[PDB]
């Protein structure tokens, strides 16, 4: 019956998906099997014997919490007083999964915010008159795109942000977050993206880029923050994102990244860690599932022909289930795991993987799976950049059309 | 002085001391958005902050400024870059400073400008004598935070401070085997430091990672690095270690060590080994009975790796 939907999550033979911990705690056991504890009483709240309703994604909730973030905060955003151009890409690109218009008016004024907050020296600052920093100018120029007006693309001073990526490339290939800071993979990735969107490329800009970003591929199979350090979910999205702009996505060992990447996805949970041994978390639906299409992207490039031709390579009804089922507050916005408070952060990419998850796409073949009643299905997003397609594409083709500044 | 805390604290604009300046306000256009309602001693500081800073003052009481500053958000890089730029123009106490970063990351150790700003003093000073220190206390509270062990690999490589870490690896093992961050530290440390070319080395990690597996077989973080460390020369290389697994298949099996059969066999077909026809086929039936019964969860990329196999052998 088309109103009943089985879920793989609770299926029988799912309970043996719980941890084996061999009878050996340890505070990582402990807390996994926490979290695996109330992740199950969550699960049967969904299942009525035979009885299993459409999951449903909460639009209008989610869309009135969006809608007052974007105008007002509370002090309790204080602590991102220097990010919050994130907050208006996190707000705009969550709208746009759901297919919620923007007003012109509310366009134009945050037209005029992300300006006030960009610099004389080029980028974008977490607010007005802050120093220039590759990660809100990321958010800024993704959000710009997402309204993408003519208004809102001449909004960025080309000419300063191609400087500003100057001013923080190193010799070894690698970015310096801003003038002074830290440098780890969020550096490349960012500067990629806003120079592909913009159309600021030179051919020495990124000159040993791809070269460190292998460098931090480690052990794993995944990518750390700096050559060395522990896989991480969000550094390797970071760096195979920036590899797939650069074209260099062969430089990594694609075949254990692969298998790394689909071994974060939680046996029993449906969701993603961010790291081995460690939390299940709504915000790796992106993070991490994004992986899965860029991945299918790069060995589809290389003429793989075992490559599916209608699903990505981790179980997209599962993370659908754990978002579905875990991650939605409510009152509106959507989190990390159940217990844990709402964020615009979490309701971006919980939402972003949500779409991933729904919708595959290599060539001519598309092939949805929306779990739960049809309203759920949300607007595509580009693995690459995170914001709409048809955003990413009129972006390009606007600023493809100006030239590399100074050549 | 006195804390954004302290029953004694004075807003800025109520100093004496700072009469002399005008506050500049901050600019969110005339129809603002993500906009903050910052407390009244939040919008005080930063408006000062920001007279200090397009006045580019370097003085003393711009310098206890950033220290009220960062304390309400210190997640402003703007901030504590000034703070840096004040701390050479003013000539400060860099030990000072020191113990200062100290006591904010153990308060938020979960911030990116925090340990940037202790890792530009470790390089100012080119003392690292308290760094293994006061991060093995910051991962005694939290043995897996992120910055903490990437600053513990700068300053290890960068002074060269490699002969107490495999110790330091092997106490935090022993503590809590399924810590993905020390197995990482451990590949980091050997990596760098007698490397894995060396054979008896090589023994001494698949002897201790196996003897680990054995003591909690379904720990993941132990099997990855047992592929980890074999992986570049070939997993087909060690043809010892695929009959060890196969004799405990029937009893520490996991979905671990299947997988990890289905990695030999893929390695061996790709290496011209005998019987290509038979391994195939193993291989085949473990893809199977992981996609539809061990690690089903995993089932899209399992159909992927044996669809893989017949299109390669
Ligand atoms: N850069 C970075 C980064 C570092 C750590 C995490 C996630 C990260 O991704 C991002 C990306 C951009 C961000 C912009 C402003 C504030 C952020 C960001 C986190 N933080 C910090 C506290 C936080 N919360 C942490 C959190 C929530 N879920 C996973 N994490 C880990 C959260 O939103
Ligand atoms: C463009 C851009 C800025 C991308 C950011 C990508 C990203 C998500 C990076 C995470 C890095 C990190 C330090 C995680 C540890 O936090 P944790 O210990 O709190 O989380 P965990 O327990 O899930 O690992
Ligand atoms: O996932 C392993 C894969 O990563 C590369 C980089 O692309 O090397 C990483 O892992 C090695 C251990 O397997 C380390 O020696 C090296 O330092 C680290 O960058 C590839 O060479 C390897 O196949
Ligand atoms: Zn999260």
């Amino acid at each position: 019956p088309v109103w009943s939907e089985p879920l793989y999550s609770l299926r029988p033979e799912h309970a043996r998906e719980r941890l084996q911990d061999d009878s050996v705690e340890t505070v990582t056991s402990i807390e996994q099997a926490k979290v695996e504890e109330k992740i199950q009483e969550v699960f049967s709240s969904y299942k009525f014997n035979h009885l299993v309703p459409r999951l449903v994604l909460q639009r209008e909730k989610h869309f009135h919490y969006l809608k007052r973030g974007l105008r007002q905060l509370t002090d309790a955003y204080e602590c991102l007083d220097a990010s919050r151009p994130w907050l208006c890409y996190w707000i705009l690109h969550s709208l746009e999964l759901l297919d919620e218009p923007i007003p012109q008016i509310v366009a134009t004024d945050v037209c005029q915010f992300l300006e006030l907050c960009q610099s004389p020296e080029g980028g974008f600052g977490g607010g007005p008159g802050q120093y220039p920093h590759l990660a809100p100018t990321y958010a800024a120029v993704n959000a710009l795109c997402i309204i993408g007006t003519e208004e809102a693309y001449d909004i960025i001073n080309r000419e300063k942000l191609l400087q500003y990526l100057y001013s923080l490339k190193q010799p070894d290939g690698s970015f310096l977050m801003h003038v002074g800071g830290e440098v780890d993979v969020r550096s490349a990735y960012c500067a990629a993206s806003v120079a592909s969107l913009t159309n600021i490329i030179t051919p020495d800009l990124f000159e040993g880029t791809a070269e460190w970003i292998a460098r931090c591929q480690n052990w794993e199979g995944g990518i750390g923050g700096v050559p060395g350090m522990e896989a991480h979910g969000g550094y390797t999205f970071c760096g195979l994102a920036a590899l797939v702009i650069l074209k260099r996505e062969r430089s990594l060992n694609l075949k254990s990244l692969l298998q790394w990447v689909t071994s974060r996805q939680m046996r029993f949970e449906g969701g993603f860690q961010g790291r081995c041994n460690k939390l299940v978390d709504g915000c790796y639906s992106f993070w991490q599932a994004g992986l899965l299409p860029l991945l299918h992207r790069a060995l589809h490039a290389q003429g793989d022909p075992a490559l599916s031709m209608s699903h990505w390579m981790f179980h997209q009804q599962a993370l659908q289930e754990y978002i579905l089922m875990c991650c939605q507050c409510p009152a509106g916005g959507l989190l990390d795991k159940p217990g844990k408070s709402r964020d615009f952060y979490h309701t971006c990419y919980c939402l972003s993987g949500l779409s991933i998850a729904q919708h595959f796409g290599s060539g001519a073949m598309l092939h949805d799976v929306v779990l739960g009643v049809p309203e759920n299905a949300l607007q595509p997003t580009h693995p690459v950049y995170n914001i709409g397609p048809d955003k990413v594409i009129q972006a390009t083709t606007y600023f493809l059309q100006k030239p590399v500044p100074g050549f | 002085f006195v804390s954004l805390d302290s029953p004694s604290y004075v807003l800025y604009r109520d100093r004496a001391e700072w009469a002399d300046i005008d506050p500049v306000p901050q600019n969110d256009g005339p129809n603002p958005v993500v906009q903050i309602i910052y407390s009244d001693k939040f919008r005080d500081v930063y408006d000062y902050f920001r007279a200090v800073l397009q006045r580019d003052e370097r003085s003393e009481r711009a310098f206890k400024l950033t220290r009220d500053a960062i304390e309400l958000n210190a997640a402003n890089y703007t901030v504590w870059h000034f703070r840096r730029v004040l701390l050479k123009s003013l000539q400060k106490d860099l030990h000072e400073e020191m113990n200062y970063i100290t006591a904010i990351i153990e308060e938020q150790p979960k911030n990116y400008q925090v340990w940037h700003h202790r890792r530009v003093l470790v390089e100012w000073l080119r003392d690292p004598s308290q760094e293994l220190e006061f991060i093995a206390d910051i991962l005694n509270q939290d043995a897996k935070n992120y910055h903490a062990w990437q600053h513990r690999q700068w300053v290890i490589q960068e002074f060269k401070l490699w002969d107490n870490e495999l110790q330091y690896v092997d106490q935090l093992l022993k503590e809590d085997v399924r810590n993905n961050s020390v197995w990482n530290q451990r590949y980091f440390v050997i990596s760098n430091t007698t490397g894995y070319n060396d054979r008896a080395v090589l023994e001494r990690e698949v002897q201790y990672t196996l003897e680990m597996i054995k003591l909690v077989p379904h720990n993941e973080s132990a099997w990855n690095y047992l592929k980890g460390i074999l992986q570049d020369r070939g997993l087909s290389k060690y043809p010892n270690l695929l009959n060890q697994l196969l004799d405990l298949q029937p009893s520490h099996s996991s979905p671990y060590l299947i997988a990890f059969l289905v990695d030999i066999y893929e390695d061996m077909l790709e290496n011209q080994c005998d019987n290509k026809e038979d391994i195939l086929n193993k291989a085949l039936e473990l893809c199977e009975i992981l996609a539809k019964e061990k690690d089903t969860i995993r089932k899209e990329y399992w159909r992927y790796i044996g669809r893989s196999l017949q299109s390669k052998h």
